[PDB]
């Protein structure tokens, strides 16, 4: 099966700037490469067909070029409604295959996350469970690393994360990280820590609490 | 103009069959080639296959043997059948023209053996309920429910600013979701803050004061 | 316009027909030769109210619309007139959709009769592609 590699995985730009997205085929496919846009909560939309053919009804700022194994989708002056996912697809050989996609996101000023940690509620403990929750809100860029620690030891098992899409209100990103243990496990330890490493600081933001206090 | 619409069971049990219908309007189902495309969780698209005017079909080899695409000229619809599914078949399914000029809104099909389960709703408040600084964020953890979705509000909707409600994640066959709300320190605990969680599938709606 | 053999071959290559769904360039050059002698304006009336248009003689009963053919299905969703252009873009796009059906290039009788199973590669040999 033909493999399509799109790069970069993500691109952050300011509306008004122009951009170029790449798509490479593992085998030559001539001009049988198509470009799709897919916004959040929406289905894919064909933008360019057969590498460079324009689609009537598609804004002129979108154009495509390339041939063989190297293709490029160009957007002259990205507009506010142009942010989302972009995928290339080849129809030269069956099965038709899609690239991994490139995410076009909005560029804004860096912002440190606001971190908050929460202990298991009395209710959950009563039911025999224990989830430790950490919120990391309104930060930028999206790239972030969250590490959990119990009694000074990094903990990976039991951790589940959820990320919101780039915020419609301020273009930042938010994240939720949950450490789930049983009541017995939780009660065997003392210090719970949520550590966030982000571009805004060389020192990680640390939020914690001890069961032996407060 | 031509429009497509997907419809069918949103939940399929492992080992069973997934069936979807694509209703074509504006044009005849025999006047174009038609296909099915699915989108897995991490923006992974797979072209499942298509049916051309002669009735001939092309199926993705990864699927091969499990998939079948058919059509009904009198109803102006075409279908997708996918046997012996597993959780890996959970995805958003789309029907579209072979040319890619027309797409249906798409429909989510989840493969799971879980039964309808109302969520447990837990309050999230700072250890030893005291604020630090000018603002404070509180939270709500919705755990162990099925199927999606749930609707979460704060103070029955009277508190709507500074809220972040995250997408649910699958935890042990069930879903878990959390929501944070940030208010000024002069707001809480002075004023009551309650999490309202409704789960349609189970006809339940619970309130949780923080 | 009437293309030269090699000129059309290069054009078809530019338009991605070489190895499209497993069909080497020769196949398309040979098919164009027998169907219209490389003439984009070639047309042909059929017993029914359908007409074949272009370098690859695509039918108006199934593939294109001319606004005057009974039982038009317009599979290629294109005006038949677009298939008579000096620019082969439309004819190639439609040919690709036709060949994407189960019977591949068998949709062209002339191809089966004069090209299928032959050394089609001879049709582009001698050209500077």
């Amino acid at each position: 099966d033909i493999v399509l590699t799109q790069s970069p995985a993500t691109l952050s730009v300011t509306p008004g700037d122009s951009v170029s997205l790449s798509c490479r085929a593992s085998q030559s496919i001539s001009n049988n490469l198509h470009w799709y846009q897919q916004k959040s909560h929406e289905s894919p939309r064909l933008l360019i067909k057969y590498a460079s053919q324009s689609i009537s009804g598609i804004p002129s700022r979108f154009s495509g070029s390339g041939s063989g194994t190297d293709f490029t989708l160009s957007i002259n002056s990205v507009e506010t409604e142009d942010f989302g996912m972009y995928f290339c697809q080849q129809s030269n050989s069956w099965p038709y295959t899609f690239g991994g996609g490139t995410k076009l996101e909005i560029k804004r000023a860096d912002a440190a996350p606001t971190v908050s940690i929460f202990p298991p509620s009395s209710e959950q403990l009563t039911s025999g469970g224990a989830s430790v929750v950490c919120f990391l809100n309104n930060f930028y860029p999206k790239d972030i690393n969250v590490k959990w620690k119990i009694d000074g030891s990094e903990r990976q098992n039991g951790v589940l994360n959820s990320w919101t899409d780039q915020d419609s209100k301020d273009s930042t990103y938010s994240m939720s990280s949950t450490l789930t243990l049983t009541k017995d496990e939780y009660e065997r330890h003392n210090s719970y820590t949520c550590e966030a490493t982000h571009k805004t600081s060389t020192s990680p933001i640390v939020k914690s609490f001890n069961r032996n206090e407060c | 103009e031509v429009q497509l619409q997907e419809s069918g069971p949103s939940l399929v049990k492992p080992s069973q069959t997934l069936s979807l219908t694509c209703s074509v309007t504006g044009d005849s189902v025999t006047s174009d080639f038609w296909s099915w495309i699915r989108k897995f969780p991490g923006n992974k698209l797979e072209y499942m296959g298509y049916i051309s005017y002669s009735g001939s079909t092309y199926y993705h080899p990864s699927l091969k043997s499990r998939i079948s695409i058919t059509r009904d000229t009198s109803k102006n619809q075409y279908y997708l059948q996918l046997n012996s599914v597993t959780t890996e078949d959970t995805a958003t399914y789309y029907c579209a023209s072979w040319g890619g000029d027309v797409w249906g809104a798409g429909t989510t099909v989840t493969v799971s053996s879980a039964k309808t389960t109302a969520p447990s709703v837990y309050p999230l408040a700072p250890v030893c309920g005291d604020t630090t600084g000018s603002s404070v964020t509180l939270g709500c953890l919705v755990k162990g429910y099925f199927p999606e979705p749930v609707t979460l509000t704060w103070n029955s909707g009277s508190l709507s600013s500074g809220v972040h409600t995250f997408p649910a994640v699958l935890q042990s066959d069930l879903y878990t979701l959390s929501s944070s709300v940030t208010v000024t320190s002069s707001t809480w605990p002075s004023q009551s803050i309650t999490c309202n969680v409704a789960h349609p599938a189970s006809s339940t709606k619970v309130d949780k004061k923080i | 316009k009437v293309f030269g053999r090699c000129e059309l071959a290069a054009a078809m290559k530019r338009h991605g027909l070489d190895n499209y769904r497993g069909y080497s360039l020769g196949n398309w050059v040979c098919a164009a030769k027998f169907e219209s002698n490389f003439n984009t304006q070639a047309t042909n009336r059929n017993t029914d109210g359908s007409t074949d248009y272009g370098i690859l003689q695509i039918n108006s009963r199934w593939w294109c619309n001319d606004g005057r053919t009974p039982g038009s299905r317009n599979l290629c969703n294109i005006p038949c007139s677009a298939l008579l252009s000096s620019d082969i873009t439309a004819s190639v796009n439609c040919a690709k959709k036709i060949v994407s059906d189960g019977n591949g290039m068998n949709a062209w009788v002339a191809w089966r009769n004069r090209c299928k199973g032959t050394d089609v590669q001879a049709w582009i040999r001698g050209c500077r592609l």
